[PDB]
RNA sequence: GCGAUAACGAACGAGACCUUAACCUACUAAAUAGUGCCACUUCUUAGAGGGACUAUCGAUUUCAAGUCGAUGGAAGUUUGAGGCAAUAACAGGUCUGUGAUGCCCUUAGACGUUCUGGGCCGCACGCGCGCUACACUGACGGAGCCAGCGAGUAUAAGCCUUGGCCGAGAGGUCUGGGAAAUCUUGUGAAACUCCGUCGUGCUGGGGAUAGAGCAUUGUAAUUGUUGCUCUUCAACGAGGAAUUCCUAGUAAGCGCAAGUCAUCAGCUUGCGUUGAUUACGUCCCUGCCCUUUGUACACACCG
């Protein structure tokens, strides 16, 4: 038995909430007792600028954004079983970090 | 009329509120009544209040404040002049004071006395602009109730705002100074003087 | 509570060659000598224990003298050095508290002695201008 | 029933631990309270001069008592307020943090506080006692 | 002596600014003599506005 | 203003001509109905079209309308 | 456990979660007696959901609420709103809905926001202005 | 859009759409959230959805598009706010954002690059965006004591910084937490409320100008970076002709954070606290659009 965390961060959630559900079906097929997904606040990162590459005109301004996603998910499973879940579930959008 | 006992004791005043719901606790709108029946409707006196402080939404459609308590509309009036926009809590303070100084002269009841004040500084007909462009016109028309009462509270307000401008005299004594003026119509207070001249320029226009 | 008193107002006074009004209360009535702001006559009268419930008149001749003593050596009074109008003082470099006529004239002799070395704050303090680097391009119009 | 802190006005209880406390007399009174200004942002002393020390270690002691291990800094945050900034706008600054450390000082030697463990300080076990006690002792009349 | 006169018909907005509107009023003894006047505030339908003078109609405003 | 548009009265009498046995005067089953007959690609489109179809059912059973 | 029900009001910003729980009548504002909630002038805010129906309501139940959020004004209205919403949860669920309807059409003749959260909130400021709507001062 | 109709049926733009706010005791879970006594998801977070479509009823209307009243509702002003945004066009602004650029100029005593010092701050003046005020709806003094949007580091070149201890303050020092729903931080913000002093006075309003001193950042503070202490106590007693912004959680106050940033915010970009007066109308001024009309204009009346 081991308490390992998993921690899924992507900007985009429909592949976030992919991997998260495959990886609750494998900690669900596998009795491995869990908790989660926990859907972390996301965080909003705005940047506003000037519209202006130089400065004449009417002031207007943009605001960008970039939504962080944030889901952490606790299994009471081996090293072995949890590391090979991730690489079942493994994804280019979404990072992965493993912690015991 | 029975004291009910709570866990959390409930003071004696507060649970005799539950007879009945009185301005502050202290006054009764009960034998209250407007002197003037073109302004009955547009003096909300017949849903009464706790205290002057409702937070509603009566700026959505076109003849809410109407229904807003007369006094409700006197204490948001009172709030100008920039430093104290927002000041609520403050012009409850202000007309709460006003109230108690109106009730200990003349002994009435103070929102009879409000009452009676707007029914009283309200001008009947107010001379419109009718300048064609830049020239100088003026016609007679007359003045709808809701403005009649809005104007009235205008006036008391800022009558009793400009006589406690720069003068040891606290504004809730000349609010009551003011209101208790324009209930017995004297012709010294502010509100009235503007009233007359009001409908003086209106009677030379038509 | 209301009390009377007879032939013990003074209407005027006169502290350290400066006239006094006696109806202002004491603390911000000493404010009219120079050097002395409401700060300092706080903390003279809560050293020289008048209490500031009193007006200027209703002072007698020992608290005067009690007080324009403390403000000649405050020092001696348990007053901190921070405190004062004049500390570190140029030629002696002791701490010191300039009242009504000596503040003029070792304000003058600031002016002087950074005149005569011919700093630029003394040579803008000569020309009139504003010498803490302020713009002067659209304020200065006095 | 039990009367409690929070069972009683602030504003009163601390008019009346205040009194108790000078009565008392065993809190120690730092030299310089008839020379320090609360905070960098006023202007001018307490007017009550022989007694503001006493009513904001009563104050500082009821705070610290509806809470949990409150530190000096964060005690300098609370009884700090606007400064009169001259031209530009005003803004939010802390008292002093002597006249609040000495305070808990004050009050951790006269039995009322404790070092907190994670910081701050917590208040005693006779801090509850006495406390409750003068709420008890404070709306009766 | 002034006279009550409820609104019974909102004829329209007039004048230059539109600030002034013409409405039609009936008297409250003796209901009929059905006039056409103007007023300067906002006016629904029912409304017991006086008149500090009756033997007056009203036409559009410049 | 609440002035509805051509894409959702136009759209509404397509419904109209082409199930006006199926459709009725009620609002909650003229919007169940058009969710499995229309693709609408939003929500708030098709409450938009149910609610002008069931205005113009509610209008045709009052008596014949014009271009439907 | 026992009969417990729990609500929320909301203002601006302000949220009071009401417990309601079977006891005597005892009314807590963060674990402090109502008697003593400030602002003082706006104490009947909150004293209307007690005299409106009557204090006999409450005996068999305790209220203790827990104001987080918003300003003074916003934590009265949350809280006078959590009172009223706990006390006709409390009705509709252990008690017949005869009563719970009564309470009900007392609280709504006489203010919509005992029972229904006012809905306004604050616009977002944009920008060439310093506020929602206003804006910089022109020149030409 | 209705409708009238030599037109009929369409496309772009508008609207739909997308982001955000308001409702959900209805799902899915949460020791990085909260609560009750391990349990649970009301509040907290966020994903899957539901919900509003002017819904129902009255009036008016070409009975049409609609509008105005009510009732229910979380929401009935396009439900609130934005993002995106057509056909052409302007000698609009930027080659001082670009290792984007054509050409011209210069290219070693350089117009390249770098170093030192100064300037961009310089002051008889005119103008624009603002910040403080002229007091009592107030100044101080204690006490009460409530937000939301956010940001935060490693062998650096030093981030957010609690807690203890010094220091009147500003600030200093020693440890620890936080690469963060975990710590700063419940950012205990300011207006605001209570209790006191002041008493219509250029006054305890106002805080310029200036003197002396103490610290911080930085290689460097002089032409005061900035903060703090004492002192100095100016105009200003509500502002001419003119002129700006604004319709509901809006205006006005009131602060807070982020950007710039070694230090410096009277500035912007947002956020929340308190919270109104008055319309809910018109073409009178102003700007723009459309129709008729005249034209010797078409580089289009700056003809
Ligand atoms: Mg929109
Ligand atoms: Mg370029
Ligand atoms: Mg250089
Ligand atoms: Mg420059
Ligand atoms: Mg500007
Ligand atoms: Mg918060
Ligand atoms: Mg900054
Ligand atoms: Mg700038
Ligand atoms: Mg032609």
């Amino acid at each position: 038995i081991h308490k390992i965390r998993i921690t899924l961060t992507s900007t985009k959630v429909k592949q976030l909430e992919n991997v998260s559900a495959n990886i609750i079906r494998n900690a669900a097929q596998y009795n491995i007792v869990k908790k989660g997904p926990v859907r972390m606040p996301t965080k909003v990162l705005k940047i506003t600028t000037r519209k202006t590459p130089n400065g004449e005109g009417s002031k207007t301004w943009d605001a960008y954004e970039m939504r962080i996603h944030k889901r952490v998910i606790d299994l009471q499973a081996p090293a072995s079983t949890v590391k090979r879940i991730t690489q079942i579930t493994i994804e280019p959008g979404v990072d992965v970090e493993v912690t015991i | 009329l029975q004291v009910v006992e709570l866990a959390t004791t409930i003071p004696l005043d507060v649970q005799e509120a539950q007879r009945e719901v009185k301005l502050f606790n202290k006054w009764s709108f009960e034998d209250v009544e407007v002197k003037d029946v073109s302004l009955v409707d547009y003096i909300q006196i017949r849903n009464p209040v706790f205290v002057s402080h409702t937070a509603g939404k009566y700026a959505s459609k076109r003849f809410r404040k109407a229904q807003c308590p007369i006094v409700e509309r006197l204490t948001n009036s009172l709030m100008m002049n920039g430093r104290n926009n927002g000041k609520k809590l403050k012009a409850v303070r202000i007309v709460k004071h006003a109230l108690e100084i109106i009730h200990v002269l003349t002994e009435q009841n103070p929102i009879q006395v409000v009452v009676d004040a707007i029914v009283n500084s309200g001008a009947r007909e107010d001379s419109t602009r009718i300048g064609s462009s830049g020239t100088v016109r003026r016609q007679a028309v007359d003045v709808s109730p809701l403005r009649r009462v809005n104007q009235a509270i205008a006036l008391l307000t800022i009558g009793a705002r400009e006589a406690s401008f720069r003068n040891i005299k606290t504004i809730a004594e000349c609010l009551a100074e003011e209101l208790i003026n324009a209930a017995k119509g004297s012709s010294t207070s502010y509100a009235i003087k503007k009233k007359d001249e009001l409908e003086r320029v209106a009677k030379s226009n038509r | 509570l209301v009390v009377q008193e007879q032939g013990s107002f003074q209407h005027i006074l006169r502290l350290l060659n400066t006239n006094i009004d006696g109806r202002i209360k004491i603390m911000y009535a000493l404010t009219k000598i120079r050097g002395v702001g409401r700060r300092y006559a706080n903390l003279v009268c809560k050293k020289a224990d008048v209490e500031l419930t009193k007006r200027a008149g209703e002072l007698t001749q020992e608290e005067l003298e009690r007080i324009v003593t403390i403000m000649q050596n405050p020092t001696n009074y348990k007053i901190p050095a921070w405190f004062l109008n004049r500390q570190k003082d140029q030629v002696d470099g002791k701490d010191y508290h300039v009242l009504a006529n000596n503040l003029e004239s070792k304000l003058r002799d600031d002016l002087e002695r950074l005149k005569k070395i011919r700093s630029h704050r003394g040579i803008r303090h000569f020309w009139g201008l504003k010498v803490r680097g302020q713009h002067t391009k659209t304020t200065s119009r006095g | 029933p039990g009367v409690s802190v929070r069972d009683v006005p602030a504003q009163d209880f601390i008019n009346a631990y205040a009194q108790f406390l000078q009565r008392q007399g065993k809190l120690e009174v730092p030299g310089y309270v008839d020379i320090v200004k609360t905070s960098a942002g006023n202007d001018l002393p307490p007017q009550e001069a022989e007694t503001w020390f006493y009513k904001r270690a009563a104050s500082i002691a009821r705070h610290i008592y509806l809470r949990k291990q409150v530190g000096v800094g964060a005690l300098n945050k609370l009884y700090g307020g606007a400064k009169n900034r001259g031209f530009r706008p005003h803004k939010h600054v802390d008292a002093s943090g002597s006249i609040n450390r000495k305070c808990v000082q004050a009050l951790q030697k006269i039995g009322v506080l404790e070092i907190s463990p994670k910081g701050g300080r917590r208040i005693s076990e006779n801090g509850q006692r006495d406390l409750d006690r003068i709420a008890a002792q404070t709306l009766e009349e | 002596p002034v006279t009550l006169a409820k609104v019974i018909k909102v004829l329209g907005r007039t004048g230059s600014r539109g600030g002034v509107t013409q409405v039609r009023v009936e008297f409250l003894e003796d209901a009929s003599r059905t006039i056409v006047r103007n007023v300067k505030g906002p006016v629904r339908e029912n409304d017991i506005l006086c008149l500090m003078e009756s033997e007056r109609e009203a036409r559009r405003l410049r | 203003g609440r002035v509805r548009t051509k894409t959702v009265k136009r759209a509404s009498k397509v419904l109209i001509e082409r199930f006006y046995p199926k459709l009725t005067l009620d609002f909650e089953t003229n919007k169940r109905l058009t969710s499995e007959i229309a693709v609408i690609q939003s929500k708030r489109l098709r409450n938009k079209i149910a609610g002008y179809t069931t205005h113009l059912m509610k209008r045709i059973q009052k008596g014949p309308v014009r271009g439907i | 456990s026992t009969q417990s029900v729990q609500t929320f009001g909301k203002k601006k910003t302000a949220t009071a979660v009401a417990h309601v729980k079977a006891g005597k009548g005892l009314i807590k504002i963060n674990g402090s007696p109502i008697t003593l909630v400030q602002p003082e002038i706006l104490r009947f805010k909150v004293y209307e959901p007690l005299t409106l129906v009557g204090l006999d309501k409450f005996q068999g139940i305790d209220i203790r609420v827990k104001v987080t959020g918003g300003g003074h004004v916003s934590q009265v209205y949350a809280i006078r709103q959590a009172i009223a919403k706990g006390l006709v949860a409390y009705h509709q669920k252990y008690v017949d809905e005869a009563s719970k309807n009564e309470l009900k059409k007392i609280f709504a003749s006489y203010d919509k926001t005992l029972l229904v959260a006012d809905s306004r909130r604050m616009e977002p400021k944009k920008f060439g202005g310093r506020g929602a709507r206003a804006r910089f001062q022109k020149s030409y």
